RNA sequence: GAAAGAUGGUGAACUAUGCCUGAGCGGGGCGAAGCCAGAGGCUCUGGUGGAGGCUCGAAGCGAUACUGACGUGCAAAU
RNA sequence: CAAAUAUUCAAAUGAGAACUUUGAAGGCCGAAGAGGAGAAAGGUUCCAUGUGAACGGCACUUGCACAUGGGUAAGCCGAUCCUAAGGGACGGGGUAACCCCGGCAGAUAGCGCACGCGCCCCGAAAGGGAAUCGGGUUAAGAUUUCCCGAGCCGGGAUGUGGCGGUUGACGGCGACGUUAGGAAGUCCGGAGACGCCGGCGGGGGCCUCGGGAAGAGUUAUCUUUUCUGCUUAACGGCCUGCCAACCCUGGAAACGGUUCAGCCGGAGGUAGGGUCCAGUGGCCGGAAGAGCACCGGGUGUCCGGUGCGCCCCCGGCGGCCCAUGAAAAUCCGGAGGACCGCCGUUCACGCCCGGUCGUACUCAUAACCGCAUCAGGUCUCCAAGGUGAACAGCCUCUGGCCAAUGGAACAAUGUAGGCAAGGGAAGUCGGCAAAACGGAUCCGUAACUUCGGGAAAAGGAUUGGCUCUGAGGACCGACUCAGAACUGGUACGGACAAGGGGAAUCCGACUGUUUAAUUAAAACAAAGCAUUGCGAUGGUCCUCGCGGAUGCUGACGCA
């Protein structure tokens, strides 16, 4: 597993081709947002309420999304 | 003190006859004796093994005697080999 | 291999995986998982085993 | 224990050596007095010739104690 | 006080078959097989170690398992020899040149 | 031990199944002589050394 | 009878030397042309220790003569020898300890050790720590050389074999008394199975010429011939004399 | 109905010894070299240090005495 | 039918219960176990259901018996691969043949890119070694094979992106750093890769003290109390950076630095500033969604302290040797630069694949051997609290057990274990057996001596409980050691544990060894002493023969 960063760099993984899910964390802390890639679990926190659903909006429409 | 005269010889104990302790003596003092270095110009030369001699220090190795550095005939053979060598010439 | 090729030329299925044991009446026993798509209880239904 | 009881000369079965061995103390108390000497030649209460001559007379067995050394100490620069 | 047991068929404690104590997520404690502990390089000429790669097993050193910063040092006979070697060689290598030059001209 | 050879396990299956009582209707056959299998084994008696 | 414990060795059996932790065998190298007509020079690497022998061995790195290789080597080494030294073998090699030269090349009392029998043997003679050999005379006729070897005999060898200049490392090792059968029991532990001897007379005659009686004595001269069978000659063999002068 | 003799074979899973490669042996007592300081002029005093086919002893290994028990034994040696 | 402390009550089932099952009670093993798991060996003994007889030396409803079925899943655990001591073996040699010989060298049977080079196999489930973790699941498996999730290794194809062309990258004085960043034959180094003993330091786990919250126990009295639990894997990123090692500046006597001990410095110390190294260290991801504990979906899964503590691993010193304590496979690095340009790329991401055999169970006072369900024998890992020097003995927790035919009664004689007035070896071949001594602290200790010992010589005194007091530290704490008062039927190492001492003679120096199953010794060995042979065309020895051991040896050696 390994975690990103910068919420542009996990734009772009989740809309890689291998990318399968994004299963959505809520912490009592921040939102995780983790998807499922072909060798690796990338996950990103969101510490930030609006960033969290601004990232929900924005998701790449072909990608599955599931709530944990 | 400790000793009047054992010495390092007092590891062994009433152990294998006065005369062979004293004999030893010689041999262990001088197996576990520091050696000067003429190379380094230090008092490092430990005994590694029988006829084996390293320097702590600047780390070389030399063949010499069983219990002690320098063998009395080995200065002896050096001088003979060393006239002979001139005296060739 | 043979058991994977066996029984996709036997009942037109797919394995996953195929693990093997050698019983202690000495036969050999076969432990063959279907891939997902294909129903294990469906082929089951044909070969008659149900 | 901690206030003292039940150890009398009735309830030791082991030697003073096994019960706390004479190594260990004379390890306290040079780390002890080492560490006191260090933090006097910081702060420059000593210089590096009494630390040195300290240092010597520590491992030397001439004080068995920190009140001892900072006494000694205090007496050595006593001198003028 | 949840004493352990070993995980594989090996009954003998052997070099090989060093253990370590971890506690799980399940609240337990489990061994775990530990590597051997390995030298690193070492220089021929001084014996000392050789500094910028770490201490693994063999196979650990492998292209496929490191990256290649790792396995080297950039110098000549980087992760042969160390520093003071290469300088003493380089200084070898051109006094006794030189000497070579004047030998021919005396 | 639980470490066997193949032909060591393949030995062992086959003694498991020879030591089986005779079936009932073999009493039954015309000329039979057979009472019972008079090659049973317990494991912990007569060992089968190998 | 039974066999005596003497004709057991030859068997092999349990008698076979200790080996498995030596370095190597200690000789020259082989003799080829640079030696035979001028020097090579090798360097010291190590001085280090063989198990079962008493002197110390010398690690030699030459340049092979023709090959782009490396050629090392190791032989017993002189007192005196260190790592990160020069040794010279060969015709023109200078008199000095360490360095490897015919016997041609050496003068009238020159001290030597690892001395070749014949030309290319690469050492048969004073190779046992502290020993050497003595270069008594020389033979421009015949090309043979005298020297006097560590028991006191004296040798001719041809003037082509090659010695070591100096004596064997390692010199006084036997003045030091052993004090225990343990220091006894580790020093063969690496050579043979032989330290342990039960005498001849503490056997039963089955056993041994020297065993039975109701005294431990052995009953019968213990000199024997020279042509006498195996499992007869014990005790002492062809002597001379006996007792102490 | 011998005690034997001979020919040809099988065993070092017990035990004997050599070799290779592994595993193991609490806690105490005595206190050798080396080293520090003090006093004296190398000696004395106090420490430090931890040697030895040293010692009391746990595990292990062994087997002295009761000539104990048993002696158609738990056991052809417990 | 008597070793290994031990059973009792109620109920159920059943024709039948001292022996089966459940509950309760009383006890034992006491964590170098009667606990939990393995290697050999066994081979179905493993699990379920059922029960004619036999068997389980009494009994049984019951089973390690019997009958019928079921059960062992791997790219990552092993074997397999490598070599060790060693074994076999082509040619050749010997031999009537069976067969016995491997260094005796025989065109060595092939390897890279025509050209170039050229010094067999077997043998370790404890040696070396590609790669896995946590949670769940069965009547029986998985202490890493199945399920869930998360990784890794090896191999093979193939892109997309990046990177380099001063053809083969930058930065740093430097140690060295950065995910990339040419290259053939040839050559060089390292890792693998190594003994024993003694301190010291570090990390993990465990033990231990406190606080908080959850639940349980006790509760006539007391007890902010007693007990239980309060968790965080491989793998990836960032940080940290021990003890050593290394780098730069600078230039030291009035020498300094420094360890428990050492030791270090003009061959450059102290000091200042840095590089690297390892971790079973910290934070984040994995991951709270899991697991656990509570309350009826919900709550919580937190904060500290301490150490000559115990186990494992690591680091770094010291000591010891007439002892110096494997090899190979495998992997990494380097020197060189022939050759080459739209071609190079050890980078990231992406795609495919991963064979065969073992795997149940016992591992022992009943699954192995001893003719047996035999008080014997049989290699390992883990290992808690108290007392205490302590893995001693004794008691307890976890876990496991009350299986050793039962009942009645206390004769002689036994066996095992005790006490005994007065005497104290008068007993007996003989103090055999037993008793006495015993821990710790203080005092004190002879002859003799190889000066090391003798020595714990001998001989005396003390020891409980309670209430205090003093000393010894770090940045608030832990044990130790001294002193005092009081006090008890003079008792106090209160059980346990734990030398009897002295004066001499003989033998053997000592430590070691030995007649498995009647002799442990004065016997054997031993160091020391002495003698003999031998310079390799040799001595000693083996072999039918060929040949071989000493010998990887050379007189400080072999015999
Ligand atoms: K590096
Ligand atoms: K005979
Ligand atoms: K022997
Ligand atoms: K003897
Ligand atoms: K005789
Ligand atoms: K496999
Ligand atoms: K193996
Ligand atoms: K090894
Ligand atoms: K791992
Ligand atoms: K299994
Ligand atoms: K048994
Ligand atoms: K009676
Ligand atoms: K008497
Ligand atoms: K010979
Ligand atoms: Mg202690
Ligand atoms: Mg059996
Ligand atoms: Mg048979
Ligand atoms: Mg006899
Ligand atoms: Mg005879
Ligand atoms: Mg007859
Ligand atoms: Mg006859
Ligand atoms: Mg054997
Ligand atoms: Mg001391
Ligand atoms: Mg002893
Ligand atoms: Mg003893
Ligand atoms: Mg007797
Ligand atoms: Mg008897
Ligand atoms: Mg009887
Ligand atoms: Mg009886
Ligand atoms: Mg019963
Ligand atoms: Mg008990
Ligand atoms: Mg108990
Ligand atoms: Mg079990
Ligand atoms: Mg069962
Ligand atoms: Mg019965
Ligand atoms: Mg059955
Ligand atoms: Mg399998
Ligand atoms: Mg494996
Ligand atoms: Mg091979
Ligand atoms: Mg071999
Ligand atoms: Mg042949
Ligand atoms: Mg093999
Ligand atoms: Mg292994
Ligand atoms: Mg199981
Ligand atoms: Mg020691
Ligand atoms: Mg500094
Ligand atoms: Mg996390
Ligand atoms: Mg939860
Ligand atoms: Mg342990
Ligand atoms: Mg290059
Ligand atoms: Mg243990
Ligand atoms: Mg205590
Ligand atoms: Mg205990
Ligand atoms: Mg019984
Ligand atoms: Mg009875
Ligand atoms: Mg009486
Ligand atoms: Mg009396
Ligand atoms: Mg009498
Ligand atoms: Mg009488
Ligand atoms: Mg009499
Ligand atoms: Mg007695
Ligand atoms: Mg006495
Ligand atoms: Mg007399
Ligand atoms: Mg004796
Ligand atoms: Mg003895
Ligand atoms: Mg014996
Ligand atoms: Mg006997
Ligand atoms: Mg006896
Ligand atoms: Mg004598």
């Amino acid at each position: 597993p390994k975690q990103i960063h910068e919420i542009k760099d996990f734009l772009l993984t989740a809309r890689r081709k291998d990318a399968r899910s994004v299963r959505i964390k809520r912490t009592k802390d921040a939102v995780k947002f983790k998807v499922r890639c072909s060798r690796y679990l990338y996950t990103l926190c969101v510490h930030d309420t609006d960033k969290a659903n601004k990232l929900k909006q924005s998701l790449p429409p072909g990608l599955n999304v599931q709530e944990v | 003190k400790r000793t009047k005269k054992a010495g390092i010889v007092g590891k062994y104990g009433t152990r294998y006859g006065a005369s062979l302790r004293k004999q030893i003596k010689k041999m262990e003092v001088s197996q576990h004796s520091k050696y000067f270095c003429e190379f380094c110009g230090k008092f490092a030369v430990k005994r590694k093994a029988v006829g084996i001699w390293g320097c702590k220090d600047c780390g070389k190795v030399k063949a010499g005697g069983a219990y002690t550095m320098n063998t009395a005939s080995a200065v002896t053979v050096r001088s003979t080999i060393r006239r002979l060598r001139e005296q060739t010439e | 291999k043979k058991i994977k090729a066996a029984v996709k030329k036997m009942y037109d299925i797919q394995a996953k995986k195929v693990n093997t044991l050698i019983r202690p009446d000495g036969k050999k026993k076969a432990y063959v998982k279907l891939t997902p798509d294909y129903d294990a209880l469906d082929v089951a239904n044909k070969i008659g085993i149900i | 224990k901690q206030k003292g009881r039940h150890s009398g000369y009735g309830k030791r079965r082991g030697t003073r050596e096994a019960r706390l061995p004479t190594k260990i103390l004379w390890m306290r108390r040079m780390r002890v007095l080492r560490r006191l000497l260090r933090k006097y030649r910081e702060a420059k209460k000593i210089d590096k010739h009494m630390y040195h001559d300290m240092y010597l007379k520590v491992k030397g067995n001439m004080f068995k104690n920190k009140r001892v050394l900072m006494e000694s100490i205090h007496k050595s620069k006593a001198e003028k | 006080v949840q004493r352990l047991t070993y995980r594989k068929r090996h009954s003998y404690a052997t070099k090989s078959n060093q253990t370590r104590v971890v506690k799980t997520p399940g609240g337990k404690l489990v061994y775990q097989y530990t590597k051997k502990r390995a030298s690193g390089p070492k220089c021929p000429v001084t014996g000392k170690k050789i500094q910028g790669i770490p201490h693994l097993r063999p196979t650990e050193y492998k292209r496929s398992r490191l990256s290649r910063n790792r396995r080297t040092v950039n110098r000549p006979y980087g992760g042969v020899l160390s520093g003071p070697a290469v300088r003493e060689r380089i200084i070898r290598a051109f006094l006794v040149e030189e000497q070579k030059i004047v030998k021919k001209v005396l | 031990p639980s470490h066997k050879t193949f032909r060591i396990k393949q030995k062992l299956a086959k003694k498991q199944r020879q030591n089986r009582p005779i079936p009932y209707w073999i009493r039954m056959r015309t000329d039979n002589t057979i009472r019972y299998n008079a090659k049973r084994r317990h494991w912990r008696r007569t060992k089968l050394g190998f | 009878g039974r066999v005596i414990r003497a004709q057991r060795k030859g068997a092999g059996s349990v008698f076979k030397s200790h080996t498995h932790h030596r370095k190597g065998p200690a000789r020259f190298r082989s003799l080829d042309f640079g030696e035979r007509n001028g020097y090579l020079k090798g360097v010291v690497t190590d001085v280090i220790h063989d198990p079962g022998r008493g002197a110390p061995l010398a690690k030699v790195t030459f340049r092979h003569p023709f090959r782009y290789k490396h050629q090392k080597e190791l032989f017993v080494a002189a007192e005196g020898m260190y790592t990160g030294q020069f040794v010279y073998c060969g015709r023109r090699a200078t008199l000095s300890v360490g360095n490897v030269l015919p016997l041609r090349s050496v003068p009238e009392g020159g001290v030597i050790c690892n001395v070749e029998h014949h030309v290319g043997d690469r050492g048969v003679f004073a190779r046992a720590s502290g020993d050497y050999a003595i270069v008594i005379s020389h033979n421009p006729d015949n090309g043979t050389s005298r020297i006097k070897l560590p028991s006191g005999a004296k040798k001719i060898v041809p003037s082509s074999c090659r010695a070591m200049i100096g004596q064997v490392a390692g010199g006084g090792r036997t003045e030091k008394p052993m004090l225990k059968a343990g220091n006894a029991y580790h020093k063969y532990r690496v050579k043979r199975n032989s330290w342990p001897k039960v005498r001849g007379v503490a056997m039963n005659p089955v056993e041994h010429p020297h065993g039975g009686g109701n005294h431990q004595h052995i009953g019968h001269a213990s000199t024997v011939r020279r042509d006498a069978p195996p499992g007869q000659k014990v005790g002492l063999i062809a002597a001379r004399r006996t007792g102490r002068l």
